RNA sequence: CAGCACUGAUUGCGGUCGAGGUAGCUUGAUG
């Protein structure tokens, strides 16, 4: 799943800036808008690799004010998952609904009739939990979830999963 | 498609054109707060800073001049003879 | 935004964007043919757990080292070592890479660039797409009916023993924790 | 400029794809059904019924809603809507097309009148260059009036070839008025070709017969030249006009719609009525009309569809066309701000590169100095002197994106200057600008002087630079245009200043010269018989600034 | 032999008036004329029909009909136009725009 | 005053690049509009605010872009389209050449 | 109108005339690439005059006691009168002076010499005259290698097309021609001793400027020739106020509009 | 750009030059 992809960034300096060391605020300004977005198109941009390496090339200065455009040129790793994609992670939560779990910097929720026949929910349970003849789902437990959708939204990304399949479940 | 800096093409001199606008861009920046490379021998107008940054060639920039094709010779403000 | 290397003319009519599953029928940002800045093709990178874990920190550490070349002028245990490692590299607001590194460094089931090489050198032989490649070596995986299940994109692709055999050798490079 | 930050992108403009509407996608814009051929008054009441102009399109009385973009009037561009129409009509200004079209081909099967099969065909599919590869095949179409179905090929002209086929008759066609008419050829056969039909005709045609004919699978499909859905410009393209406010303002163009939609609606409230089969098509040619002239009204078939009050009414081709309009009015000539104009005279006694801007109009025009630790110094006097004696400012900006009035507020007197800001001031003596003098057919009719603020209100300008704009003093008007970008400027100083301008290649030679007094009289004092005395051969010497102070 | 022709008709209608202008100019204008084929007018029969862009012949003599018949095939413009870009609030392809300019980085520390 | 053709004329012959579109715009219409990067239009509903953008119909949200042109120019646009034309806004060049 | 049909065109940074569709209007603007700003009347003195004062302008015979160069012009000339090997340098000199004129006598038959050129000549020498105190009466010290050798790597270094191949290269030659023949014409061996005597420090000099000068009467790739063409033609348009034909304003409208029916139709026969 | 302000002068009526026509006429250029 998580991925490395080579992408590219535009950023415009203003000519303030145009010191010995650009080279060095560059690199920085396109860490502070690149490391932690968000896109359906890229998934979770969560960190630039090989960063001594990082083409600026020459940077063209607009034409009314001073400032400069560069196509920064970079790679890093990225994570976007998948309806159909088998990953697993962390309960955090939970309720009359379901339980909402964890995998790495996204969130999976499982709805009450995407899960078994057999394990109901427990309400006064502390913390809540879902009942088995011989499963105890809960705050820590390990799930393993099968994402049966997808669904972008404005700084991240989030999904239902089922756990109803066969192989699935804690483990 | 770009050129290789052999082979360039274009005259060595640098046209009307391109100074004018060197520094012209120059100044603005200058004047916008920028960085200056030179000693300035107390000079305050930024377009007179421009000239004299011109002067001793050291104004870092380079311009692209685009072929009727599509292709382009990169000069830098350093390499350019600047007659006139 | 950022752009990702392959520009087509959107004349006007962007209706026929296909849907997503494990049928390996990813965005068309995802092709395994896919090109490299240097204007050759490249197969897609795929990453499994723990394999990530490394480049990650990989290369998230040799930037603490250059961030100073200028600056002169076990389970619960790497826990908390990479906490520390980010809050000297990293934006601080970036609470998704934070909480990407717990989830990668307790999930991951390697911990030897060594290690991770032979499930490389092991996996790939297979002639299987990235994606499969990675989920199969980031998934507990016994039975083949447990993998081909949770992976249905193999199938037809390999053969039920084989497959047994390099899950029964996964398993055993399997680090202990 | 606009105001206000934007988290888009911003790139320039580079190709322009020229197409036309489709019906779909009219519908798919608009944010307005559009209905009611009223303006607002919810019975007299004043606001907007969710009718015409801003049934959600843009907004009026200074408030902010453009469809929750609020932003108001100064910011909100146009929201387009649309009305459907009820039955098909053609487009005033394409209707020469179309009737090309049906000519080259034929009805009932939609499709070509000619194939490779005719020679004298296959050499015009060839030609590379719609434009001409058209009324290539159109002349050699109208003249095929038969739909033939067999055709002897490249073989013996005794061996027949067949390909599609329905070979009834093609019917000559001809324009009268705003409809197309044709004829069947003992004796002939005449009926009215319907708007409704033609679509259809069109609807059929093959996509490679679309290329072969001049068109683009996707940018224009003839079926469009044939209107269905219409769009509604929102206001700001057809803005009221409130004389305060109990009155009206509506803009030539509000109406015209309203024509068209009042003309609409009794054209389908009788086709589910009385319709009496042939008392309809004397209502619909109304709807042709009204969306024709709307477009288009200076037509050759008289009528110009007057409006109340005799004033013929504002097509929008009208707006377009050929100087005082928009293209050539609006786009590739302005009015702008930063100008000035009065009269010259002579004056002996400024360089060649000056000219002289009387105090009046240098304590009007300004430049925009951004502070800086070069000038924090000078620049503040500035602001401080205020907007009334003349080396001052008028203006103080700050990054916020704010005005300062110098003249009102109350921190005139105040004021620190912050790096980064900007300061606009007086024009002062050498802020170079661009002076012209009407007619300019010459590079030199404008040029950049160095200013010299003088009093007494006149541009002041010397001898010499005079032929070159071509200029008397009997009360001769001149123009002045003020830079603004360091950038600009350095534009206007390198390759406009006047010095350069000397020499001219237009007939490669200079362009300037000594003229009047100061000829005439450089003669006198050469002749030999000619001698000056000491008292006076030392200010001569004086006056040249650059004697060696030698005698 | 045409432009030969042309030419000096030109220049004798300038001589005429002890006016003078340099070879050059005319020159173009011939040439301008004469290259396509043979005799293309400088008027709204000939000039403005050519291939320019849609936007240029646009603004000379026959503007919304010239858009119509624009649309309608759709054309495409390369915006290499004087009068496109002023059209369109740009700078143009013109003397202090026949090139770009650029800051380069590694240059701009061995100034210092 | 007026900056008439002739004077437009004029400065494309000094080759005053700059400053010709400083007269036409910064000193006159000078406007931004939002721009879709597939139906060329100006469409987009930009409530720049909370950032939203989107051209229903074109229904995008992401590939937005904004140039900067003569208000005049607008109109032209926004009436050619109510002649049912359409004059396409794209930001980068295909055909090459 | 003439405005309109011209904007679009400039010189490119390859040095050739187009408009905006990429299309050439010209190869080198103008037919020589000199910017019209740069440009005086300047006489080619190879072309008029009997074949005899000819001769006795440019023709040296270093095998003859009547036509060689007496000794008080070249210091080391004495030491000549004879030699052969020069002899054949200073013949080929003669063989192309000669060439040029017929050539001349072929583009201007009407035997005009005057006209527009670039780098004016005649002054660049007046110059080095008086920038040197030169004396009429002592010798010079220029070989005779020297001056018809500097003379030749001088043509070889006014460029207007720089291209790296035949095509290109050849038209190098193509538009430098003319002006070479001036140059020729002026830079004559005897001309360059007895007419004005230089020195080495001189000549050596003279050649530099023609060559620096010269290349700053180049082109500048960004020029916008079309309008500045339009206008140029124009302007002289309304300057218009008025051997019994067709002539003036409403004949250059006959012309730009190619009207098939002029008022004066006449042609001449010879 | 003769002149008016009758219907909205951030523009109608109309005028002059030029072409086109069977004309009981269109406009291209034109404050
Ligand atoms: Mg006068
Ligand atoms: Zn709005
Ligand atoms: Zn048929
Ligand atoms: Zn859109």
């Amino acid at each position: 799943m998580f991925f490395i992809k080579d992408l590219s960034l535009n950023i415009t300096l203003h000519p303030s800036f145009f010191g010995p060391r650009m080279k060095q605020y560059l690199k920085t300004k396109l860490l502070e808008e690149v490391e932690g977005s968000c896109t359906g198109k890229f998934g979770y941009i969560l960190c630039v690799l090989d960063y001594d390496n990082i083409d600026i090339q020459r940077g063209r200065i607009l034409p009314t004010d001073g400032s400069a455009e560069f196509n920064v040129k970079y790679r890093a790793v990225v994570f976007k998952p998948f309806k159909g994609e088998v990953v697993d992670g962390t309960v955090v939560s939970c309720s009359q609904h379901g339980f909402e779990v964890q995998v790495g910097p996204m969130k999976v929720f499982v709805t009450k009739h995407l899960m078994p026949q057999d394990l109901t929910f427990n309400a006064g349970s502390n913390p809540p939990s879902y009942q088995s003849s011989e499963d105890v789902i809960t705050i820590k437990s390990r799930i393993r979830v099968k994402i049966e959708g997808c669904i972008s939204q404005v700084s991240s990304i989030h999904a239902i999963g089922s756990i109803k399949e066969d192989y699935l479940g804690a483990i | 498609k770009a050129i290789p800096k052999d082979q360039r093409a274009t005259t060595p001199y640098m046209t009307k054109y391109e100074r004018a606008r060197i520094l012209g861009t120059r100044a603005l920046q200058i004047s916008m707060n920028a960085p200056v490379f030179v000693d300035l021998e107390g000079e305050t107008d930024p377009l007179r800073i421009a000239m004299k940054e011109l002067a001793e060639k050291k104004i870092p920039l380079v311009i692209r001049r685009y072929l009727p094709d599509g292709s382009f010779e990169d000069w830098s403000v350093e390499e350019l003879i600047v007659d006139l | 935004s950022t752009s990702t290397f392959q520009t087509r003319r959107r004349r006007l009519k962007k209706v026929e964007e296909e849907e997503n599953a494990a049928t390996l029928q990813l965005g068309q940002e995802f092709q395994l043919k896919q090109i490299n800045h240097q204007g050759e093709e490249e197969e897609l990178i795929a990453l499994n757990l723990s394999e990530a874990r490394l480049v990650i920190k990989e290369a998230l550490v040799e930037r603490r080292r250059a961030f100073k070349r200028s600056q002169k002028k076990t389970r619960e245990k790497e826990l908390e070592s990479i906490d520390v490692l980010l809050e000297q590299t990293t934006g601080g607001n970036n609470k998704d890479l934070k909480n990407t590194m717990q989830y990668l460094t307790n999930f991951s089931r390697f911990r030897d660039q060594e290690t991770v090489g032979a499930v490389i050198q092991l996996l790939k032989s297979t002639g299987l797409h990235p994606f499969e490649v990675a989920q199969l070596g980031s998934l507990a995986c016994d039975t083949a009916d447990e993998a081909k299940t949770l992976i249905p994109s193999l199938n037809n692709k390999i053969s039920d023993d084989e497959l047994e055999r390099i899950l029964k050798e996964l398993s055993n490079l399997e680090t202990l924790y | 400029v606009g105001q206000q930050y934007s988290s888009a992108p911003l790139r320039t403009v580079k190709e322009v794809q020229f197409g036309l509407f489709s019906p779909e996608e009219v519908r798919a814009i608009s944010v307005a059904k559009i209905r009611f051929p009223e303006t607002m008054d919810e019975t007299q009441t004043r606001a907007k019924i969710g009718g015409l102009n801003d049934p959600r399109l843009g907004s009026i009385d200074r408030n902010l809603k453009c469809q929750t973009c609020q932003e108001g009037m100064n910011e909100c561009p146009g929201h387009f809507g649309h009305i459907d129409l009820a039955k098909p009509v053609f487009h005033v200004g394409f209707i020469a097309k179309i009737k090309k079209v049906c000519e080259c081909v034929c009805m009932h099967c939609g499709k070509l009148l000619l194939d490779e099969h005719n020679e004298l065909m296959r050499q015009a599919l060839a030609i590379k260059d719609s434009k001409k590869r058209f009324a290539a095949i159109w002349t050699l179409c109208k003249t095929k009036m038969v739909c033939e179905t067999d055709v002897p090929s490249e073989d013996d002209p005794t061996q027949l070839v067949s390909r599609g086929g329905c070979g009834n008759t093609q019917p000559t066609i001809r324009k009268d008025g705003l409809k197309l008419v044709g004829s069947w050829k003992d004796e002939p056969e005449l009926r009215v070709l319907s708007t409704e039909e033609i679509l259809n005709i069109f609807k059929h045609i093959s996509v490679k017969d679309f290329t072969s004919l001049g068109f683009n699978e996707v940018f224009s499909r003839p079926e469009w030249m044939i209107l269905t859905c219409l769009p509604v410009p929102p206001p700001p393209v057809r803005p009221s006009i409130s004389f305060n406010e109990s009155q009206r303002g509506e803009d030539d163009l509000t109406f015209k719609l309203a024509d068209i939609l009042k003309a609409n609606i009794s054209l389908e409230t009788l086709e589910h009525n009385g319709a009496p089969h042939h008392a309809i098509e004397e209502a619909e040619s109304l709807l042709q009309f009204h969306v024709a002239t709307y477009m288009d009204n200076d037509i050759a078939g008289q009528p110009q569809a007057l409006q109340k009050s005799g004033r013929p009414v504002k097509s929008i081709r009208a707006r377009l066309k050929g100087k005082e309009g928009r293209i050539r009015g609006n786009l590739m000539g302005k009015r702008v701000d930063f100008s000035a104009r009065t009269v010259i005279s002579g004056d002996p006694n400024l360089e060649l590169d000056q000219v002289g801007v009387p105090k009046s109009i240098a304590k009007t025009l300004t430049y925009p100095e951004v502070v800086t630790p070069y000038n924090i110094d000078r620049l503040t006097q500035l602001v401080r002197n205020g907007p009334n004696e003349h080396p001052g400012a008028k203006y103080v900006i700050r990054d916020s994106g704010d005005r300062i009035d110098l003249r009102y507020s109350k921190r005139a007197g105040d004021i620190q200057l912050q790096y980064g800001w900007k300061v606009e001031r007086h024009i002062m003596d050498n802020d170079p600008v661009l002076f012209n003098r009407q007619p300019s057919l010459h590079k030199m009719s404008m040029m950049a002087h160095r200013v010299k603020v003088i009093p007494y209100s006149t541009f002041r300008l010397n001898l010499s630079v005079t032929s070159p704009y071509n200029a008397d003093f009997d009360g001769d008007e001149m123009n002045l245009h003020v830079p603004q970008s360091e950038e600009t400027r350095a534009e206007l100083s390198q390759l406009c200043a006047v010095p350069l301008q000397i020499v001219s290649p237009q007939s490669n030679k200079p362009c300037m010269g000594i003229v009047q007094d100061t000829l005439c009289g450089i003669r006198k004092l050469t002749l030999r018989d000619t001698f000056i005395e000491l008292d006076q051969v030392l200010n001569m010497l004086y006056w040249v600034p650059d004697w060696d102070g030698v005698i | 032999a045409g432009r030969a022709a042309l030419y000096k008709e030109v220049y004798n209608v300038i001589a005429s008036d002890g006016s003078y202008v340099n070879y050059r100019h005319m020159a173009l204008l011939v040439d301008v004329m004469t290259t396509q084929g043979g005799l293309t007018s400088v008027t709204r029969h000939g000039f403005n029909r050519s291939n320019t862009g849609a936007l240029m012949r646009c603004s000379f003599e026959e503007t919304v009909e010239i858009l119509f018949e624009a649309g309608a095939s759709a054309e495409l413009d390369d915006c290499r136009g004087v009068s496109e870009n002023v059209i369109l609030g740009q700078m143009a392809p013109i003397g202090t725009g026949a090139f770009d300019v650029m800051i380069d980085e590694e240059s701009l520390v061995k100034y210092m | 005053l007026r900056f008439g053709e002739m004077e437009r004329d004029c400065m494309i012959a000094h080759g005053a690049a700059s400053f010709l579109k400083e007269r036409l715009m910064e000193a006159s219409d000078a406007f931004r509009v939002h721009i879709c990067g597939i139906c060329g239009l100006m469409t987009v509903i930009a409530k720049l605010n909370h950032n939203q953008f989107e051209c229903k119909g074109c229904d995008n949200k992401i590939d937005i872009y904004q140039i900067h042109i003569p208000y005049a120019a607008k109109l032209l646009f926004q009436e050619l389209m109510a002649m049912n034309i359409t004059p396409r806004l794209y930001t980068d060049r295909s055909r090459d050449f | 109108r003439l405005v309109k049909a011209l904007e679009d065109i400039m010189v490119h940074y390859d040095n050739t005339t187009r408009n905006s569709l990429g299309n050439v209007i010209q190869f080198i603007y103008g037919e020589d690439g000199m910017d019209a700003a740069h440009i005086e009347k300047q006489s080619l003195d190879t072309i008029g005059g009997s074949d005899a004062a000819f001769e006795k302008r440019y023709r040296v015979d270093l095998l003859n006691t009547d036509h060689t160069l007496d000794p008080s012009l070249l210091e080391s000339g004495s030491e000549i009168l004879g030699d052969l090997k020069l002899q054949v340098l200073l013949d080929e000199e003669y063989k192309q002076l000669v060439k040029d004129r017929k050539f001349l006598r072929e583009v201007f038959v009407d035997g005009e010499a005057n006209w527009p050129l670039p780098v004016n000549i005649r002054r660049i020498i007046q110059n080095a005259q008086q920038t040197f105190h030169i004396d009429h009466t002592k010798p010079s010290d220029l070989t005779i290698k020297d001056i018809v050798l500097g003379v030749k790597d001088l043509q070889e270094n006014l460029l207007v097309l720089r291209g790296k191949n035949e095509i290109i290269q050849n038209a190098q030659r193509d538009a430098v021609t003319l002006f070479c023949c001036l140059l020729r014409s002026r830079l004559a061996t005897r001309r360059v001793l007895q007419e004005y005597r230089l020195t080495k420090q001189a000549f050596d000099w003279v050649l530099s400027n023609i060559e620096a000068q010269f290349l700053r009467s180049v082109v500048h790739p960004g020029e916008m020739v079309g309008v500045l063409a339009a206008q140029s033609i124009g302007e002289p348009a309304t300057q218009m106020t008025l051997k019994k034909v067709t002539s003036g304003v409403p004949r250059l409208k006959e012309i730009l509009n190619v009207a098939k029916n002029m008022k004066t139709p006449s042609l001449t026969v010879y």
